[PDB]
């Protein structure tokens, strides 16, 4: 295994436009032939996909030199967990066919959190952006920062879960903006006090475990909603357009948090709307269509919830 | 049966400064009245739900924004 000569223009232009640098030639030449092989991976894939194997296309990205273990490893970190009726959601028993939060000015600008295992404060976040613009009309960047050095109940960088970013927010009354506490992509010292108050209130709701109709419900009721995937395959690393689905992704094996803002169909194949955090560069302009009914695929609704307070 | 709440004399120049930023014209005096009433109770709602959130109560502050002359009804009316 030799890099193919006929891509180095292309190399030099991938390493360009990511910003890449290598720390010596030997790196350089391992990084490449990994990208080469993902690029063979994605070409074989879309040809599968143009015979009608998959319902979702892969193109190259910033991931391109990394293995797929390296991405859980360095840049997921949701930590799996205490299900009681107090944090119970109960749906009020029509549905929209569809919804699109992104449309009705409910979701930000999609982030990039980096090598920080910090997808958990992301997936908080844009659930709270989004209670933030249902009660007040204004949409505003909080702060995922705020969240990583804060909730001492997580771990950081190291991973952790939504719930108890939702619960430090009921607990501090609120969360900064990401202007007041920006995005440092490590963790540090807590700007503020230890936190105070027993908790008077959990400040979040979850979905029933592994309930697709509940967790429409509740985008549909509510607004965006926090949800975790396996995020573990490389046919997720690229994902590029189309309504994802892979049989392989394990909904036992859930590693990484994002944002269901939205369910529809699209093009016959039911889908949910799912904001991530790897940047814009990343599947479409930021988002994956993940398939919906599909027997919780991905396990979706494995670990879904949203905060109320 | 001849009135009921007035404009407040102190925000008179509020109100001509938050006509300007949000480039408000009113049809006429009852028109542009009536709007500033509205506008008046809505600072008074927000003012009250901030005293509330000062205490723990939200998680939340409100603003007098751009449509700060309209009515909860008019959010799509
Ligand atoms: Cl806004
Ligand atoms: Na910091």
């Amino acid at each position: 295994l030799y890099p193919e000569e006929i891509l180095d223009t292309h190399w030099e232009l991938w390493k360009k436009t990511h910003r890449k640098q290598y720390n010596n030639k030997v790196d350089e030449i391992s990084r490449r032939l990994i990208w080469e092989k993902n690029l063979k991976y994605i070409s074989i894939h879309n040809l599968e996909a143009s015979l009608g194997v998959h319902t979702y296309e892969l193109a190259m990205n910033h991931l391109g030199d990394m293995t797929s273990e390296e991405v859980v490893q360095k840049m997921t970190g949701l930590k799996v967990p205490s299900r009681s009726n107090d944090t119970l959601y109960i749906p009020e028993w029509r549905a929209p066919d569809s919804v699109d939060y992104r449309k009705k000015g409910y979701v930000t600008p999609v982030k990039n959190q980096g090598q920080c295992g910090s997808s958990w404060a992301f997936s908080s976040v844009g659930a709270l952006e989004g209670q933030l613009k249902k009660k007040t009309g204004k949409l505003l960047n909080l702060s995922p920062q705020n969240l990583v050095d804060c909730v001492s109940e997580n771990d950081g960088c190291g991973g952790g879960y939504m719930t108890n970013a939702f619960q430090y927010v009921q607990k501090n009354r609120g969360i900064d903006s990401e202007d007041a506490y920006p995005y440092v992509g490590q963790e540090e010292s807590c700007m503020y006090n230890p936190t105070g108050k027993a908790a008077k209130c959990r400040g979040y709701r979850e979905i029933p475990e592994g309930n697709e109709k509940a967790l429409k419900r509740a985008v549909a009721r509510v607004g965006p909603v926090s949800v975790a995937t396996d995020a573990s395959l490389t046919s997720f690393q690229f994902y590029s357009k189309g309504v994802y689905y892979d049989e392989s992704c394990n909904s036992d094996n859930l590693n990484h948090a994002v944002l269901a803002v939205g369910y529809g169909i699209q093009k016959g194949n039911k889908h949910w709307i799912i904001k991530n955090s790897w940047g814009e560069n990343w599947g479409n302009k930021g988002y994956i269509l993940m398939a919906r009914n599909k027997n919780n695929a991905c396990g979706i609704a494995n670990l879904a919830s949203f905060p109320k307070m | 049966g001849s009135h009921m709440l007035y404009p407040e004399e102190i925000l008179d120049t509020h109100w001509e400064l938050w006509k300007k930023t949000h480039r408000k014209q009113y049809n006429n005096k009852v028109d542009e009245i009536s709007r500033r009433l509205i506008w008046e109770k809505n600072l008074k709602y927000i003012s009250i739900h901030n005293l509330e959130a000062s205490l723990g109560v939200h998680t939340y502050e409100l603003a007098m924004n751009h449509l700060g002359d309209m009515t909860s009804e008019e959010v799509v009316q």
